[PDB]
């Protein structure tokens, strides 16, 4: 009787272990981006400022 | 004589801008000289920014230049001694001895600059070449006469790698062999220099059967861009002129990208992606392809890449494996570990890795080696998260099974003696594939997983096992 | 002159500026004092700027040069076919001068919206994993994405390979001749590359288009182009031409180089606003014509290098954007034994059925679900028998469908031998055999049928359909074997 | 006339661009009619571009300039030893002028492939985490690298400190001079730093060359060059010399803004082309010397200053790839309680135990071993899960291990009070006892020995490594002293 408990415990100690991170991942995606996006905006600034070079 | 005069007229970094006189311009790729109190300043031409203005590359350091020192036109690009007479020698970008032995009496001087041999000249071959590496010999088996490529970061490997190749081919190949360090520590020459009197390969007062060419970090932008050239064209001598094999173990060839990237910002060019410059596929292209093997001669190429910030994504690396038949990658994650050589068994392919070259038998095991290590990687995942209990029958007796292999790649080098303090080992390819056969049908699945970890032949395991329980 | 001719003021970076040439053409090829070649790509007002095909230092300052008053062209027709030539379109091989039928030039504008019909010509590939899952079209553009040493280029060799079952034939409408367009490859692997393609006899009907990395830039740029027309003129004349990329990526960075030391602007990483226009201005030039304009087909199969699978690259993004789908690979899948790892998630296909035998689509329409099915519930794999029986099934076919798509290289199977494998997967004849013997399965199969029902197999081949007879014949046919088994 | 002498033409920024000097060299020093000096980095036919070691405040337009005629160099010798000087070599703080014996370069050539040893000698650090994991060696170059306020500079001053057990003796050939060079610090930490050397008497035998942040760019640019010159001079004469270069983070720092200044281009992030060559050709100027040079030696303690412990970065990449590796220090670790806070799993040496002592080399052989078997095993038993004898048991002493690792700043220990230590703890006589008892034990085991078992601390020391005999009474001390209390 005891272990129909733990299966139910364990049953919902899964679930929500799923949605936190499950909902953590679509937070981390986000920061993905913009970390995305600054690495090409950095790398482009290094190309623009090696030619803009005059006298 | 018929020399032609010039001046400089500009002077930054490692870039020398030389005004001549008119009708009087040197191609491009042409060596120049200027006379020194302490030594001669070689200069190469780069470009022609016009009004008979022509810029060079500074081999050397540029402190000491006199607005407007006369420059001595060479009249042909940078020449290097080649012969039998370079080898047991230490020579330098330019072609100078710097190992005390007075001059080098060579008959020929040919330029370091040259094309690329003809797609006709061209020549294929399916030889394997036996190292005495397990993890190497049985997944990805280099090639005799063939390019090989040892990736990896920094610390992982790729030095003492290289340096045991030498040690099991270089003695054992009744041929000719040439070192080229290009941007490594000049200490690393030291105790290779050392070493090749101790085991025989040079000898002063006698005969030697590899020439040495150093370019060390210590130099110039200009100097490590063109050392690589320097050294393969010593090679490229006995490939065809000597028809006959030639060992070239270069190291390394990232500092031939990353030397000319310094100075690609100042002779005007646009840094390209990455801050590399825009030339980067055509250099590192004119390099690899005249390393090879052609109808006159074969050549065995080891050249060892360096991964920037252990990222393989890089273009330098990136780049060079396209020119590359057999390429040994070396991973951060398994150096950590303690086993090595870090080999990644995955990632590391080889062109010889067909059946109807190291035999059906051959491919057949090595395959299931890799297939074992993959779930295994694949089942990290749950051996953390819920143990190795909740693994199938047909699970855990792999895994336990592709731990027990994954130590058994590692292998004790008589040259790292002084880190693992284990003597050396030297496992034979016949008998590497018949030690993973027996282990994968699961003969010794009672011996302990320590006993797998540095040890050489199959033999030894059993042996270690045994020792190990009194 | 001055108008036909001019002095090089300036040369460096394999790019010489030239003053003079008033007259002078947009990217017209012009000739040197010493003999190397160059074509201007940028005119302007007080001098001409004009890359090298060969090493720069040939080309000196105040040297003279003169024009040629032709834009980039190559001689086209089959004289091609079974030899090896550069971007320029001259032999390196050493079989003598070529044949060709005439020229075109390197810069063709694509057909028009009119002239072309819905492709509905299969390209079979000899690939069980790609004919049955991602079809290809006489006329679509197929994109080969991967990492590197992933499979990419075994794909289309293979392809190439599989077409001994037409060309060698009678009827053209049937046959396909290969272009492979070598670019930024050492000398080395195109030596071998074109040796595998001889050691198979297949070399009588494939072109190849060698562009060493050793080569000048700009003709590792006009190779793509270059080959592009070569294999129009068998879509002009009503026929049928596969042409291989392999790969952009390479192309692209070439094209950098020159776009940069030009000092043009440099866009996301590097490349020039013009890049996309570049490929856009390739891949369109492949299509399927009208049966007005001769029914004649170009099939393009491009080859993208991604680094870390990062498809979201700039490069990648432009030409998966262009072609109209992917087989995308992993070395992933390629370590677990899968191979060739394509990626079934991933590899798509716009056209589809549009382009797929009959015969083969009556047992695929299936395929696509259960492998569908298997990878969502693929998870469960590692967990213990306390896996309902419904999932478990699943488990039990994916595990041996994944298994038959397994291909050994160099060995591409006929659609009469395919159809039998898949029907036999499908409908669930090998659950009941172990998952060890899916290889030797295949083997002894198809023996069978050769021997047994031979009349079968020949009657799949020439129709191309399954009749209700056929799929009942086939059915006991197998159940025999499953049985015998 | 203006061959000797030239005319200001622009000045700000500490650049200035001045007209004439067409018989200076290249990277010659100047002296303007204001009083303050400069040097020439880019020679040009139109101007020279200078930088200037003062404000530029004082420079105007048609002001007079002079040439030194001699390349910038620096006073080097004995003298120097417990003087404070500027990149320049003059004196700071204020003790008369430097008597020095010889005058070197800025800018020296690194030693020859044929004059070198391989690295055998040992260097104290007395820091017990350091001695027994990654050793250092009279020649090589152990990089510092770690984020800000972790522990770097600690490192290296605990190590001047340890020298005092021989620098204060009569032989030579085992003495250690120490090169301290504050670059991008303040004013008032160099003070402090100084003032605690001092406090230990380690200031005789110590040398200190200061490059604040106030101070110009090409101060703090050039000041690691000359301080280098001044340790080679050791090296050549026979003696040992230890620089630390704290730090070349700035240094880089620093020479980026004379480049962006001068209008040179830049690389990545700013950076000049050549940042690689400026560390490349600092570091390999220190090693190790044939027997016919000298055995005179030179080692090196670069550090580098990591921005939220991104290692992947542009400047310390290109370090990490010079140094013969590097002692990792992480923020996370120093408040766990490890200080100092060394990662073993990413701190190494290449010399590796060639260097270290041969007594400590036996106590501890695969110890960086177990140590990251510990860390295995640690991090596996988060699970939450029971732990069996084995896991358990290196558990219980790998956790130990790290506690007596832990040293005091400040604190240096003599080589036969490291090696008790570790016997005591790779054996296993700490398992049985807490992990808070571990700090006192280690104070309480020492002055036992020091009052009881001397004799074996006596052999230790002079012998330096550990013959049967010492084995046994060493043995039969540790069991003694566990159970005692
Ligand atoms: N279908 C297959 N069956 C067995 N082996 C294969 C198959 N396809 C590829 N290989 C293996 O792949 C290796 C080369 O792979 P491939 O050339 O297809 O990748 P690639 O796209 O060309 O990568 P790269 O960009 O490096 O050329 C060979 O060593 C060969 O053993
Ligand atoms: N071994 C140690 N034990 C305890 N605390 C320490 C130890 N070493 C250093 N600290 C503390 O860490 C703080 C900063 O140390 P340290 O000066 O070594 O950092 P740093 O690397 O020099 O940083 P910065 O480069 O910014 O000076 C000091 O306040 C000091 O008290
Ligand atoms: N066979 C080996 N076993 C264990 N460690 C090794 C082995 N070979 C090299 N190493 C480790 O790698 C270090 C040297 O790295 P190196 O070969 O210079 O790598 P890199 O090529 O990245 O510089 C040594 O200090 C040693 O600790
Ligand atoms: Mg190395
Ligand atoms: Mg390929
Ligand atoms: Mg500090």
């Amino acid at each position: 009787q005891g272990y129909a408990a733990e299966i139910s415990a364990r049953r919902n100690a899964m679930d929500n272990a799923s949605k936190n991170a499950g909902d953590m991942i679509n937070r981390y995606s986000i920061l993905y981006n913009r970390t995305r996006q600054a690495v090409i905006t950095n790398e482009l600034v290094d190309i623009i400022t090696g030619a803009s070079s005059l006298g | 004589s018929t020399p032609i005069t010039g001046k400089v007229t500009a002077v930054i970094g490692a870039i020398v801008d030389v005004h001549f006189e008119q009708s009087e311009l040197p191609a491009i790729l042409n060596a120049l000289e200027i006379k020194t109190p302490q030594g001669k300043l070689v200069l190469e031409v780069a470009q022609h920014l016009g009004e008979n203005t022509v810029r060079t590359i500074a081999m050397d350091g540029t402190e000491g230049l006199v607005r407007g020192e006369k420059v001595l036109d060479t009249g042909g690009p940078i020449s290097v001694p080649v012969g039998r007479e370079t080898l047991g020698r230490i020579i330098n970008v330019i072609g100078e001895p710097i190992d005390e032995r007075g001059p080098i009496k060579s008959k020929l001087r040919k330029p370091i600059h040259a094309d690329p041999p003809s797609f006709a000249e061209q020549s294929t071959s399916a030889e394997i070449l036996e190292t005495g590496i397990k993890v190497v010999d049985l997944l990805a088996p280099y090639a005799r006469g063939g390019k090989i490529g040892l990736f990896g970061g920094a610390g992982v490997g790729k030095t003492v790698f290289i340096q045991e190749l030498i040690n099991n081919i270089a003695k054992a190949h009744g041929g000719f062999s040439v070192f080229t360090g290009v941007g490594e520590r000049t200490r690393e020459g030291n105790d290779l220099y050392r070493e090749m009197k101790e085991t025989g390969v040079i000898n002063l007062e006698g005969e030697s059967k590899v020439a040495l060419v150093f370019g060390q970090m210590n130099e110039p932008p200009g100097a490590r861009a063109r050392v690589a050239l320097t050294g393969l064209t010593i090679a490229e001598y006995f490939r065809d002129e000597e028809g006959q094999d030639v060992l070239l173990f270069i190291d390394n060839i990232f500092r031939f990208t990353q030397a000319g990237s310094e100075v690609s910002a100042l002779l005007g060019r646009i840094p390209s992606a990455v801050g590399y410059q825009p030339t980067l596929a055509t250099d590192m292209g004119l390099l690899q392809e005249r390393i090879t093997t052609t109808k006159k001669g074969s050549v065995t190429s080891v050249q060892a890449v360096y991964v920037p910030a252990d990222d393989l994504t890089d273009p330098a690396p990136a780049t060079t494996f396209a020119h590359l038949d057999a390429t040994t990658v070396l991973s951060r994650g398994i150096s950590e570990l303690g086993i090595y050589p870090a080999v990644d068994p995955l990632d590391s392919k080889s062109r010889l890795l067909d059946a109807a070259v190291v035999g059906q038998e051959h491919y057949d095991v090595a395959s299931k080696v890799q297939e074992t290590l993959q779930t295994y990687k694949s089942l990290q995942d749950i051996i953390a998260i819920l143990g190795m209990d909740e693994l199938s029958e047909q699970d855990k007796l792999t895994v336990e099974r592709a731990r027990k292999i994954q130590r058994f790649l590692s292998q004790p080098f008589a040259v790292a003696e002084v880190f693992t303090g284990i003597p050396g080992k030297l496992v034979r390819l016949k008998d590497t594939v018949a030690s993973f056969k027996a282990v994968l049908e699961g003969k010794y699945d009672n011996i302990p997983e320590h006993a797998f970890y540095m040890v050489g032949g199959i033999e030894d395991v059993v042996a270690k096992a045994e020792k190990l329980a009194a | 002159n001055l108008n036909e001719t001019g002095r090089v003021l300036a040369v460096g970076d394999g790019i010489a500026r030239v003053f003079g040439l008033n007259n002078i053409q947009a990217e017209e090829l012009v000739e040197f004092s010493s003999g190397v070649k160059g074509m201007a790509l940028n005119l302007e007002p007080g001098q001409v700027g004009i890359v090298l095909f060969g090493s720069d230092r040939l080309v000196k300052e105040g040297e003279l040069v003169k024009r040629t008053g032709n834009i980039v062209d190559v001689p086209v027709g089959p004289g091609l076919l079974g030899r090896v030539v550069d971007a320029l379109g001259n032999p390196i091989d050493g079989k003598g001068p070529i044949d060709a039928a005439g020229r075109s030039r390197a810069q063709v504008k694509a057909p028009g919206i009119l002239p072309r019909r819905s492709v509905h010509e299969p390209v079979q590939t000899g690939l069980k994993a790609v004919d049955a899952l991602v079809p290809i079209g006489r006329g679509q553009r197929e994109l080969i994405i991967g990492d590197r040493q992933t499979g990419k280029t075994a794909v289309a060799l293979d392809t190439i390979l599989n077409q001994k079952r037409w060309n060698n034939g009678s009827d053209e409408s049937k046959k396909l001749y290969c272009v492979y367009v070598a670019v930024g490859q050492k000398r080395s692997t195109v030596a071998q590359l074109v040796q595998t393609l001889e050691q198979h006899d297949a070399m009588k009907y494939s072109i190849i288009v060698a562009a060493t990395a050793s080569e000048a830039a700009p003709l590792q740029y006009l190779a793509p182009f270059t080959a592009a027309s070569i294999g129009e003129w068998f879509r002009d004349n009503g026929k049928h031409a596969l042409i291989v990329y392999d790969d952009l990526s390479k192309q692209a960075v070439a094209y950098r180089q020159l776009s940069l030391l030009l000092r043009r602007p440099p866009g996301r990483e590097a490349y020039p606003g013009d890049v996309f226009y570049l490929h856009s201005r390739l891949l369109e030039r492949a299509a399927k014509l009208s049966e007005k304009e001769g029914s004649g087909s170009l099939t393009a199969l491009p080859v993208i290098e991604t680094q870390g699978g990062d498809v979201s690259a700039y490069i990648p993004t432009n030409v998966i954007s262009i072609t109209d789908g992917q087989i995308f690979l992993e070395a992933e899948l390629f370590y677990k034994g899968i191979r060739p790892a394509i990626n079934v998630g991933l590899s798509v296909s716009r056209v589809g059925s549009a382009a797929q035998v009959k015969a083969l689509k009556q047992v695929a329409g299936s395929l696509k679900l259960f492998l569908a099915q298997y990878r969502e519930v693929a998870a469960f794999a590692q967990f213990g028998s306390d896996l309902d029986a419904s999932t478990k099934q699943t488990l039990v076919r994916g595990e041996r469908l994944t298994q038959l798509l397994k291909q050994n290289q160099y060995s591409p199977l006929a659609t009469e031998e395919q159809v039998p494998l898949i029907y036999a997967g499908v409908n669930g004849h090998l659950d009941g055999i172990e998952l060890s013997r899916i290889g030797e399965f295949e083997s002894s199969f198809l023996s069978y049928l050769k021997s047994n029902h031979n009349e079968l197999l020949t009657e799949i081949r020439e129709k191309g359909e399954l009749s209700k007879e056929l799929l009942a014949s086939l059915k006991s046919a197998t159940e025999s074997f499953v049985a015998t088994f």
